[PDB]
Order: structure tokens, then sequence, then C-alpha cells
RNA sequence: UAGCUAGUAGGUGGGGUAACGGCUCACCUAGGCGACGAUCCCUAGCUGGUCUGAGAGGAUGACCAGCCACACUGGAACUGAGACACGGUCCAGACUCCUACGGGAGGCAGCAGUGGGGAAUAUUGCACAAUGGGCGCAAGCCUGAUGCAGCCAUGCCGCGUGUAUGAAGAAGGCCUUCGGGUUGUAAAGUACUUUCAGCGGGGAGGAAGGGAGUAAAGUUAAUACCUUUGCUCAUUGACGUUACCCGCAGAAGAAGCACCGGCUAACUCCGUGCCAGCAGCCGCGGUAAUACGGAGGGUGCAAGCGUUAAUCGGAAUUACUGGG
């Protein structure tokens, strides 16, 4: 019962893959709240609690688009520390994820109802069936 | 700059009042004798010189005064008080 | 908000991964952090390469000395970036099962393995063969060195492999996908200032990379001296304008210790 | 503070020390008062291995020069009865 | 560094026998000496002063096998010595180790002697020397180590040493291949033909 | 003579100007290289000498002679400029370096290929 | 660039500096510098030295070393023997970064490394093994100085890329008066050898010290503690898969660059035709080019070879040596 392996068990990997226009960026930004909240939760108890301005309405308005590459969020989450690894989702893109779904043990799928199961999802399942 | 040896800064702050305040009170005693030079009373000048001599020798002893400034003060101030007397 | 409980309860321990000998479990030593991407970096003042790693096996040390297996060298790496909330945080060690970021300068390619003495390789690199889109023709031709370095800086990546012909103009940008707007937007950075607007120029099929064994590829270089092309990483594929030229190259019999580099 | 110390002259992978009297605030190859003797650590058994004038060394001991460990070992190499 | 080319074309180029093709065989007459240095060798040149200076310099150099920067270093070394520069320059050329190995008869030609020095076989004073430009000090003894002694290449080429002048300033044992070096050679002893004065003229301007 | 005048005014050595105003003694320069045209030379020549007005990167407007047979220049293609007069054109005191930047080397040359940037024939 | 100076020049007295001192204030006089260049402008770190030159001289002073000055710019003080301060403080200004916007952080002309400039210049490497510096009684700690390692033919030096034999004077190229010559002992063939690279094994020296234990002499009441010297043991290397030595195999992996009318070393043929072009100067090319391009051959230098840029000599064409 050494704590080394007990926190080996507290380190997990989410592959994260989807269709184009599915919502990778929004769900990662909200797990930051979610993760940020976990940071706030971690920062929730103490002598004092500090959080970045809940962004204000005037600047709340602004935006960016089209994705591409990937990002990694380690997190400070309460229970475990489960990593993320973003990837650009297209057919001309996503040659990153052919070699970084080998990195990630698990797999998250994001499927829209207007899009459904398309050739993107069939190619991603052809990737993920090779390693179970 | 971020440095582990910043202790010599604030400790010198701990210097720049206290020792200097000693220097402050030192020179005020010296200026008191100049008041006697503006007074013309040789007995008050001798009393002020006897009041300022051990404290300026103590300030020359503690490393603030380099025992030649205070010697110059004793020299020219003794010359003034026995030229007046 | 309900996903987090499922992430805690359903996902197992990080599984062992296959080597040439056997699977290395998550309780052993000899850090197996090989590099996955060399990502298209945002550049504040420096590059750093990036080093996403499989450090699943072994808890970190601050002054640990890694071993480059494919070049077999003892490399002392003490600086390791942790991706805390996206920002590249301070020098920090962690618990195994994490992904780092290190500081490389044109040394480590995709999939270069690391151990502390186990001189074996994994079963990775699923990277593909490109589809040759157009060119570099250097609009505003002042200061070539930002593309003679900075796109060759991008040539080590899995998406971009820059091909240099002998004639010192018309440098081919390697794309495996179709959308080369990524590199065009990446040409507007602190060390990227040349535009290179695109047109239609036909170079057909992928430039199959091959570097034969000694005493035999010298005459292969000599007989078609106008038909060679330097590659990203000092390689020479053949030159690919048609399938018939590749058939003549197969007719020429280049016996090779073959490595794909793709 | 004056001291008697080695100066590390010579070529690359070819050391040739200069035992010399110099101030401690000066550099190794920097300013010195005067030189006295020399030492060659790679000097195998030949016609000359180490010259060391003990008169000026005794004169600097009479002035207060701090002797380092290597210079004291060279003094114990040049022994009065050996 | 080495020429490694047409060593007999240089003898036709200078006209005199440069002893680059000395060998086991005698004077060849197999190259049409003195009448065909090259394609247009039937022409008679104007042959000016700088011409004969350059021909004399290249003649002495392709006799001794010394490159131009190295021979200029030998001239700079001979210029600061005592006596006269002309005797000292030829003394420094004779003081080369491969020239001593050539005079001993340990090899047919000069390039063979340079190869014998270079391949860890020639040993002077118990210390093996690979560089052929070793300045031979007076009162030394040169020999061949036992692991490289008499693999026939020294042997038949020693028979050429029975046909040479066998000069005074060095003595060979010829029973164990152990030579003995002696005092420096006089100007009136070494080959009696080459002109140092034109070399002094060329390196003085 | 008259050494007292040399005591008054010291003997002054003539300071000869450089043949190439190359901004504090540099070997080569790199310029914008516009205006590619041919020039009729001075009296005993009658040729069409290819020349280019090179706006240098330090602000100087020099005109360098284009050597060799054939080139790929049209108002652009930044090159390297080396010194040395031509004795053929009044005002031209520079040369163009082949084997340097965007102007490629001369096609099909064998002899004297250190100049004009031609590589060794690989075939 | 012919006038400059008003704390300016001198004196008395007070203050101030570790110390003389218009260093600073009160009073008095009109002095002070300057044609043997005062004041003003431009440029420049200075020197020992480097290069060249017989010498006198000329440019330079990059690396080694001494001094001075500077630390994004300017100003100011405290600590201390020493700073009016690279990695110390404050203020004023500019440029970036964070902010929860109330306020703070920064100064690579350090080692590395990046952007920009430019023709042009390196690795985000190892260790205190040795020296030196700082602290500590000492052991020990730090040292991007240093000792090295990696890159660059940037400069110097050395070695090799074979040697001996070998005529049918072979094949191919070039010239021709088509007889023949040249390439050419060059290549092929035969016999030896393997410097340096590749591989496999031994292997110094840069290493003195320091730690533990014992003995003797000092010290002291003390055979206890401490200093010093012999003496016993375990030892301290980044370079380092070290220098160097031995063995394996096979000439096996290793030669280019400029020039050929004169200066200045070396000749022809073919193709254009004042055209393409070369050129450091004289200058060639106008249909028989030893001057352009190509071929052959030769010359020179050699892991370097040509060009460009700068200094000196030749230039006694800045003449003091040494001109009119
Ligand atoms: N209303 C609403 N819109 C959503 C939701 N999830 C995604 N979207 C919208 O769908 C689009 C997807 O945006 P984005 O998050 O960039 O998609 P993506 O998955 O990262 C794209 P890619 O697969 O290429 O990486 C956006 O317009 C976003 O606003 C959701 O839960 N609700």
């Amino acid at each position: 019962l050494s704590p080394y392996l007990q926190e080996v068990a507290k380190r997990r990997t989410f592959a994260i893959i989807s269709h184009p226009d599915a919502g990778k960026t929004t769900i990662t930004e909200k797990v930051l709240l979610f993760g940020q909240a976990i940071q706030t939760a971690g920062t929730v108890k103490g002598r004092g609690s500090n959080q970045h301005a809940k962004s204000d309405w005037m600047e709340m308005e602004k935006q960016r688009g089209i994705s591409i590459t990937t990002s990694v969020m380690q997190f400070p989450y309460h229970d475990c520390l489960v990593n993320l690894l973003d990837t650009p989702g297209h057919e001309d893109f996503s040659e990153d994820t052919y070699r970084t779904l080998t990195a990630v043990d698990c797999c998250l799928m994001v499927i829209d109802a207007a899009k459904g199961v398309e050739d993107r999802t069939r190619k991603l399942m052809e990737v993920t069936r090779l390693r179970d | 700059n971020i440095k582990s040896a910043k202790k010599r800064a604030i400790q010198s702050e701990k210097a720049r009042k206290h020792n200097a305040s000693r220097r402050s009170m030192m020179r005020t005693f010296i200026k008191k004798v100049y008041a006697a030079i503006e007074a013309g009373d040789k007995a008050a000048a001798q009393k002020a010189f006897n009041e300022m001599q051990p404290i300026v020798d103590r300030q020359a002893a503690k490393g603030l005064i380099h025992k030649n400034k205070a010697a110059r003060h004793k020299a020219n101030l003794t010359a003034q008080i026995n030229k007046l007397a | 908000d309900h996903m987090l409980d499922g992430l805690v309860e359903w996902a197992p321990a990080p599984m062992p991964r296959q080597t040439d000998t056997r699977t290395v479990e998550a309780s052993e030593d000899k850090f197996t952090g090989f590099v996955f991407k060399i990502q298209a970096n945002m550049d504040p003042k420096h590059r750093d390469r990036v080093a996403f790693m499989r450090v699943v096996s072994g808890k970190y040390e601050k002054g640990m000395k890694l071993r480059q297996v494919r070049t077999a060298k003892d490399v002392v790496i003490s600086d390791a970036l942790t991706f805390m909330a996206g920002d590249r945080s301070h020098v920090e060690e962690a618990y195994p099962g994490d992904i780092l970021g290190l500081h490389n300068h044109g040394t480590i390619q995709i999939g270069d393995t690391f151990t502390q003495g186990e001189m074996m390789k994994f079963t990775g690199i699923p990277n593909f063969a490109p589809e040759l889109f157009r060119r570099i023709r250097l609009k505003d031709p002042l200061k070539q060195k930002q593309l003679l370095k900075g796109l060759v800086q991008l040539s080590e990546e899995g998406a971009v492999q820059v091909f240099r012909p002998i004639s010192n103009n018309d440098l081919i940008v390697g794309a495996v996908g179709v959308l080369q707007f990524d590199v065009v937007v990446a040409r507007l950075k602190s060390e990227y200032n040349v535009e290179a607007v695109y047109e239609s120029v036909n170079v057909a099929t992928a430039r199959w990379v091959e570097c034969a064994d000694a005493k035999k590829f010298e005459e292969f270089k000599r007989k078609n001296e106008s038909q060679l092309a330097l590659d990203g990483g000092d390689n020479l594929a053949y030159i690919a304008t048609s399938m018939v030229n590749l058939r003549l190259a197969q007719e020429r019999y280049p016996d090779v210790q073959f490595h794909q580099t793709r | 503070m004056v001291t008697i110390r080695l100066a590390r002259h010579g070529a690359k992978k070819r050391p040739f020390y200069q035992v010399v009297v110099a101030d401690s605030r000066n550099a190794r190859n920097g300013r010195f008062i005067e030189r006295v003797g020399f030492f060659n650590p790679i000097a195998s058994e030949k016609e000359e291995g180490t010259r060391l004038d003990l008169d000026r060394i005794a004169h600097w001991v009479g002035q207060g020069a701090t002797i380092s460990d290597r210079v004291a070992a060279l003094i114990k190499e040049v022994n009065k009865a050996a | 560094a080495r020429y490694l080319g047409p060593k007999l074309k240089l003898s036709r180029r200078e006209g005199t026998d440069l002893f680059l093709k000395s060998g086991v065989r005698a004077i060849d007459t197999k190259c049409k000496i003195e009448q065909a240095p090259g394609q247009h060798g039937a022409r008679k040149p104007r042959l000016s002063d700088y011409g004969v200076q350059l021909r004399e310099k290249q003649k002495v150099r392709r006799i001794y096998g010394v490159l131009e920067r190295q021979f200029r270093n030998y001239y700079k070394e001979a210029a600061r010595l005592k006596g006269n520069t002309g005797e000292n320059l030829l003394a420094l050329l004779e003081g080369r180790l491969d020239n001593v190995v050539y005079r001993m008869g340990f090899g047919a030609t000069r390039a063979e002697a340079r190869q014998l020095v270079s391949h860890k076989a020639i040993m002077v004073n118990g210390r093996v020397v690979n560089i052929a430009s070793y300045q031979v000090s007076p009162n030394d003894v040169v020999s061949i180590r036992e692991k490289a002694k008499k693999q026939s290449r020294v042997k038949a080429a020693l028979e050429l040493a029975e046909q040479r002048e066998k000069p005074t300033w060095l003595e060979v044992d010829a029973g164990k291949m152990e030579g003995t070096f002696k005092r420096k050679p006089e100007r009136s002893d070494l080959s009696a033909d080459i002109n140092e004065h034109l070399i002094v003229e060329l390196y003085s301007k | 003579a008259t050494v007292n005048q040399l005591v008054r005014k010291p003997r002054a050595r003539k300071v000869a100007k450089s043949n190439v105003p190359a901004l504090e003694a540099c070997p080569q320069k790199r310029g914008v290289c516009t205006r590619v045209y041919t020039t009729t030379p001075k009296k005993p020549n009658s040729a069409l000498r290819k020349v280019c007005r090179v706006r240098l990167t330090n602000g100087f407007e020099v005109t360098s002679y284009i050597g060799g047979e054939g080139h790929n220049l049209q108002e652009h293609s930044v090159i390297l400029i080396r010194g040395g007069r031509v004795k053929d054109l009044p005002g031209v005191r520079y040369h163009t370096v082949r084997g340097a930047l965007d102007c490629s080397g001369v096609k099909d040359r064998k002899q004297a290929r250190s100049k004009y940037g031609v590589k060794r024939p690989k075939a």
C-alpha cells in the first residue's frame, strides 16, 4: 500500500475525439470551470479565496474560431488528476490523433444529432478498434 | 531583483535611521556650541564643549566618525573658544 | 458536471504499452516518455520544440538524466514544463501518468524512445505519406532566412515536411492534408514575415523517401544529377513527378536499409 | 591579503603552474607583485622538474603572506634536510 | 600533401634525373627523357631569370618531396642560423628523417622511405617516429623494429644501396638494419649538381 | 628642405580615398537590385553590357555589372554585390556574385567554376 | 574655430573630505588661459603590444595582461576600510507582463539561447576532478571564472589519400606533314605495406590534498584535548567509448581549386565573330583568337584554392634619414 502506486491509480487519460463542429473547445473550456472551479474548490477552503474576475458583460461578448492543433490540461481537480489532450478534428487535420490516441488509454466521443454517425466517426472507430 | 541576499537591504534600512540619528544628535550638540559662538559667553562655550567632547569621541569610537573629522572639530572649535576667551 | 463522477468511477489504471520485447507496466522504472508531436508552436521569443511524453511508468526527478536511445547519448534534462491550466507553468515534478513539455532545439523527431538503459523501441508512428501541394516563391524577396530556417523549423513535424530542390528556388511545402492555410496563417508571426500566396503547380505523388546503403547510391546520385532534391532532415527521396519515374526507380534496384521517416 | 598561489598557465591539456605572490582580490592570471619559482605537474623524471627559491618565500612569510595548500605541499617537497 | 602522381614526368619536366624512379632497375630510358616533357615539349622556351629560379626551386623540391609552405618554413629556419643560408637550407633538407632512411638504403625510392617511416617501422633512439619531417639530431641511431623487420621490402631495396655512392656522413650496419647518424654534411658532398643560389634569389625577393 | 616650416606645419601624408564606398571596409554587400538593362560601353568596346542599379540595404545607390551568360533578373531577386571596378562602364565599380542569392549560377560551365558559382559536374 | 572665462584667477576667514584643494559659502583685487593653438566642432577608450618595414616611420591595439568608464536613460543618497554600486535602494521617463484593475514585476554591454541588423560569427552541454575567489577551526557548500566537451578548414602546423615492378609503349580523348606524337609507368596485371578512419582489448598523466587509525615530539597538573611529522587502511576524474600501445580485415574510406599574350610559371584544336564575353594594368574579340566558351595538355598551390575588403612595403609618388 505504497502511496506511489496509489497515486499512479489517480492519473487517468481522456483521448477526446469527435466530428467537425461538435464542441471539443466548449466542453474543454467548461471542464476548466470546471477545472478552474475544481481549482476554486481546491481554493475554496483556506484563509482567503481568490478567483479571476467572472468575465464582465462588456468583454464577455468577444470570440474566435476554426480550432486546430491540440491543448493539454493537467488539472488540480479534487479526487484524481486526469489529463486532457486536444486535437484538430477534420479529415485533412487530425494526423495528430492517429499517434496520440495511442498515448491515451480511454476515449471520449462527441456526436451531434444533426451530424450523426459519419465517415469521421467511422475513421475514428477504425482507429480505436485496433487497441480496444 | 529576486535574490536570497536582500537581507542587507532592509538591515541597512535598520541602519539608515538609527546610526544617522546618532549623527543627527551629534551635530546638534556641535551646533549648540556654535550658538555659544553667537552668544559670546566663554563659560557657556566651555560647558558646551565639555558636553559635546565625550559624545563626539564616542561617535569617533563606534566607526561612524573616522577619528580625524572629530579631531578637526575639536581642533578648530578649541581654537574658536580660546580665541574668544 | 455529471461527467466527472464517471471519469473517476469507470476509467482504470493507465495500461501497459507494447515494446519490441514485452509490455512495460506502470509500476516499473526507466521512464518511457517518447515524443508524440513537435507541435506548430506559438512563439513568444523562442521555440522549444515541445515534448509530449508517455511518462506513465516512473515518478519524476528534478535532476534526472535521460538517455536518447536512437542516438544512444546521456542527455541531462532538468527543465520540464507542466501544463497547469494551459499555461506553461514553472519547473515542476509530478506523479507518473502525466504528459510533459521539454526544451529541444532541432534534435528529437517523432517517436524517439527514452529509457535508462533498455535500448528497445515501441510500436508507434502511424504517420502517413503526403500529397504534394505547391511551392514557396518568396513574395517580398528580402530576408529569405525566416523561411530558410522557420519553415525548415516546421519541417520536422508530422504535417509539414519541406522539400528543397537543387535549383535553390521553388521550395515545396509538404502537406499530408489538403488545407495549407495553417502554414499561411503561421507565416504571420514574430519570426515569420513572408506571405507566399498560392497558385496551381503540379508535382504529383508524395516523394517516397529512400536512402540506400553505401558504395551503391553514389552512382545513383551521379547519373541523374539534375533529378535530386534535399529534404527536411537532409534526405533525398528520388523526385516524384509521375508514377512512371517511380517505376524506373524500382527498375534501377536501390537496395536499402529502409527507414520511412513518415 | 597577499598570498602565494598557483596561476595555471600552459596549453590546453598541458598544465604549467606559476607559484606567485599576489593579492587575493586579483585574478588568477591577473596582476601580481613578483614571481618566484614554478611548478610543472606533468614533469616526469628528467633534468629539471621544479625550481623554488625559498629566500623570497621566507621574506613573504616574514611579511604575512598566507600559504595555500599546494604551495605548502611544494614547501614540504623541497625539504630543508632532504 | 603527397603528390602520388606521375613521378617520372617530373624528371622529364626538369630534364635531370630527380631519382623519383630510382627503383631496383637501373637507368630506364623508357620515357624519352630530355626531349618530351609533355605534349608541346619540342618547343624551346625563352627561359628567363625567374624561369630558371622557379625550375631550380621545383627541381630541388620534387627531389626532396617538400611542399611550398613547408619549404618556406625551412628557409625561414635556415635564414636565422649561423654561417650562410645556402648550406643551412640543404642541411635542413638532409636532416629530414625520410631522407636519412633513403640514404641508408631502407627502400628503393623516397616515397617508399616516407611510407616506411609513416607505418610505424622506422625507430630512432628507441622512439618510433611517424612524421617524415623529423629533424634528425646529430649522433643518433636509426633502425627498424623487430615486428616490421625484413619482410623482404627492405631486403632487395638494400641491394640498391650496394650501387649508390654510400656517403660518408652516415653508416649502415647491413646485418641488423641499424643505421648510425653522424656530423652534418658538407655542401661539396651532397649530389654536386643542385644550385642553392637560385633558391636564395627566389626567396629573397 | 626648410625644416623650420616642418616644425611649424607637420608633414602630412595624403589620405587616398577607397575605390569602393562600401561603408567602413566590408567585402560584400546585399541590395534590392532594380533596373536591369544593357549599356553601351566606352570607346573601344561596342558591346551590350548587362548592368543593374542596385539599391543597397544601407541606402547607397550603386550600379553593379552582371557577368556571365544569362540571368533570371526582373526588377527583383535580391543578390550579393562584390567590389572591383570593370574599366568598361563609367560609374560601374562593382560586380554581381553568382552562386549567391536569388540569381542562380551560369548554365553549363566547366572551366573557372570558383568564379560564377558553378558547381563541380556531378555526372 | 581667434578670442575664451564671472566661482573665473588669487588672497583672508567659516564649513566640508580618511586628506591638500573655490571642494563649498562671506569679504577684497582684477586677474587667468592663448599663436610653442586658449574656447568650439568631428572622431576616438588608453597602454604594454600586433602587422608591415633594413632602419626611421605608417596603420592598428581584436584575442593575453594593467588602468579608466559603463550596467534600459538620468539624478540622488545609505551600508562599509573600500560603491556615490551588473545580478543593492528610491525617484523621473520609455518599452513589455499580470491584476480580483485598489497596485505591483522586469532590466542578458554575464554564460547559454531568440527576434532585428548584417557578407559575417557557436551549445538553452558536464563538473568543482585541479587552480583561484567567498564563508566556516575543520569536514563540507557555491562558483556560466575556470578545467573541459560540441560546432565552424576562421588561422597555423603535421599526416594520409599507397609503394616497388610493370610496354602491347594496350583501350579511349587531343593534335597531325595522318609518318607519328601526347595523355603515359599513367591505367590494367603482379608482389608488399597500412599512417589516419572502422572494430575489439589493455592503459598512464593532469592527484596535490582531505577522512579514519597508530607512534613520536611540543603544550599543560595531565599518558586527556589541540598543533606538527613519519607511518597503516579505504579512497577523491567532467574530460574519458582519454593520450598512448597491441590485434582483425582489406589499397581497402579519403584531391581538389586557380591560371596558361606580357608583367608572372605554362601550348595547341574546335565554336562563334567588336557579338557572346574576359580583364589587377597594357588591353583582345571586326570569320585562321597562344587573351571569350568547350576539349586535350601543362603550370602553380594543396585540404585547401581563387575573388572581394583593410594595413605596410615596393612608394625616395609627403623626402628627419631620403625630393625639388
Ligand atoms: N447551443 C449550443 N451550441 C453548441 C454546443 N456545443 C457546441 N456548440 C456550438 O457548435 C460549434 C462547435 O464549436 P467548437 O467548440 O469549436 O467545435 P469543435 O469540436 O472544437 C471543432 P473540431 O471538431 O474541429 O475540433 C460552435 O458554434 C458552438 O457554439 C452546445 O452544447 N450548445
